[PDB]
């Protein structure tokens, strides 16, 4: 990433505002429930058929949190990424056979989700900033590929 | 394709954004413009300052033909031809741009309705978004 | 939207592949995996091996199926509605995936029919498997 | 880019073999054909309404030429792309208007050419590599956006 300096601070500003645990379960949720196909990697989870059967699902819900929590952590490495994910990028890649389109379509989601959550104040610019962050995750989950 | 179900989903929220689609228009501009710098490229001759009257007049036009396109849901490749030769004949958009609009057409809302924005809306918006920019694209080559 | 000219572009070129279109399947499925890593995601169950009998069988399978378009190029969503099927409901193979392949399969018919892989040609192979790509990511949602 | 001494020995090698002169036109003139948008950019050239006249127009034969030349120079420079290219990259985006998507058309387009070209030489490990250098180039294109 290229995170102005001002842009750091916005990133970092706005995360402090955000329920990990809540936003970790909505991202991955509307992922499943947007694009279908992503789906595939969660038969084991159950009902999914509907979108109450995805949003409320203990499972999907656990399983965004957990998610969320390795983002969140890499919130803090913004100078390392590649480093902070290389484990976690050679699992997806090696041994759960994740596309890592998948890593892009959920920071889309993950961009909407904030925009839902705080309104006015993910301004165009915070959108921006989030933007880089969100590439630069994929690409460093993709790197090990 | 869009089911029953999708079209009372996008008819339902387009109808919430009422008289703001215009201003919602220039935001998903905005964003776009500062998300995705390359789409800069197509508006050369645009002055893209914050609060550009030009960027707030294209954005009216956009929200305007989305508006047109919910208005004949059933029938878009025929009410959105004009744009679609427009698009394809003269503007030349590379494809890969009407996804980043798009994309960012959705931020905008989300950020404005949070009481429609749910999981099953945002599903039928994309793939409403997803259409629109299908036919506008159609006659490329 | 493949117009008169493109069918039989699509129909001439397709014509000379003949006997080799298995061997030309399992060529750029080969030039896929290398040039496009990822790709290989979807078949963890295949030795991605050189001349691996799975990736030979599959060429084969992919061969098949263009080569059944180019006859029913004018019906293609009916010829292929069983195919779409599979990978909207079952495989679930990410749509970036589909211009991945297309593009490797261009690339084989260039180094394989060098006088019939004309501008013009070249041009409508490219919408065809374009079309290909959007039939059998129709039912995806 | 991140290319593997054999890899680097691959391009280099196939390259030498590179009559730019007509690669060059052929790429270009392919690019205005199979994705007609691009010739947005070329009006002043004249006449591109067939393939014929995209394939035969001089102006665009002579483009071709000037655009392969400058890449060719970048081949040099693989360990610094970005370098390479930034003031190209400056002028691209400032002065051109240029959309750095239409690189990586041309990209793609240049892989066929070359497969065309050199039918059995162009084995799938040849194009692996190639396909490396023109993603980097396109982004050292894109790089001052
Ligand atoms: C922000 C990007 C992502 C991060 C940081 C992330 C993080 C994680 C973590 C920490 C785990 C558990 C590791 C372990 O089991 O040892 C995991 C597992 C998993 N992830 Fe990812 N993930 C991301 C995106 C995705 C996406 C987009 C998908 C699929 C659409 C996905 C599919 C999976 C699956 C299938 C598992 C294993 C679940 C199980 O326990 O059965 N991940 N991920
Ligand atoms: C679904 C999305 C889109 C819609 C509904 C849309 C609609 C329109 C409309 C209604 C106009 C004005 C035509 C007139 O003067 O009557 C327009 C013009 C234009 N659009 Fe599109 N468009 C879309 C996507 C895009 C994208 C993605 C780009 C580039 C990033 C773009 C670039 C342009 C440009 C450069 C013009 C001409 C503006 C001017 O000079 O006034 N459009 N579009
Ligand atoms: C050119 C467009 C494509 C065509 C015509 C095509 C056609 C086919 C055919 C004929 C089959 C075999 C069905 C059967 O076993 O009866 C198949 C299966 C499959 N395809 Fe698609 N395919 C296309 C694109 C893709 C892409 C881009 C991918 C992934 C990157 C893919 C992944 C798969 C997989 C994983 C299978 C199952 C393989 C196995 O387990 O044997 N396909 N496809
Ligand atoms: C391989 C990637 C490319 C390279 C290395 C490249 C390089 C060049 C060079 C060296 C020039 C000379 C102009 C000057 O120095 O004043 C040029 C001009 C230009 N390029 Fe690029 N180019 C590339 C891709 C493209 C593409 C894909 C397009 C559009 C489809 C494009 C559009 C133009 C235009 C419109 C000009 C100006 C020509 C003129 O002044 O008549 N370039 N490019």
């Amino acid at each position: 990433v290229h995170l102005t300096p001002e842009e750091k601070s916005a990133v970092t500003a706005l995360w402090g505002k955000v329920n990990v645990d809540e936003v970790g379960g909505e991202a991955l949720g509307r992922l499943l429930v947007v694009y279908p196909w992503t789906q595939r990697f969660f038969e084991s989870f159950g009902d999914l058929s509907t979108p109450d059967a995805v949003m409320g699902n203990p499972k999907v819900k656990a399983h965004g949190k957990k998610v969320l929590g390795a983002f969140s952590d890499g919130l803090a490495h913004l100078d390392n990424l590649k480093g902070t994910f290389a484990t976690l990028s050679e699992l997806h890649c090696d041994k759960l056979h994740v596309d890592p389109e998948n890593f892009r379509l959920l920071g889309n989601v993950l961009v909407c989700v904030l925009a839902h959550h705080f309104g006015k104040e993910f301004t165009p610019p915070v959108q921006a900033a989030y933007q880089k962050v969100v590439a630069g995750v994929a690409n460093a989950l993709a790197h090990k590929y | 394709v869009l089911s029953p179900a999708d079209k009372t989903n996008v008819k339902a929220a387009w109808g919430k954004v009422g008289a703001h689609a215009g201003e919602y228009g220039a935001e998903a501009l905005e964003r776009m413009f500062l998300s995705f710098p390359t789409t800069k490229t197509y508006f050369p001759h645009f002055d893209l300052s914050h609060g550009s009257a030009q960027v707030k007049g294209h954005g009216k036009k956009v929200a305007d033909a989305l508006t047109n396109a919910v208005a004949h849901v059933d029938d878009m490749p025929n009410a959105l031809s004009a744009l679609s030769d427009l698009h394809a004949h003269k503007l030349r958009v590379d494809p890969v741009n009407f996804k980043l609009l798009s994309h960012c057409l959705l931020v905008t809302l989300a950020a404005h309705l949070p009481a429609e924005f749910t999981p099953a809306v945002h599903a039928s918006l994309d793939k409403f978004l997803a259409s629109v920019s299908t036919v506008l694209t159609s006659k490329y080559r």
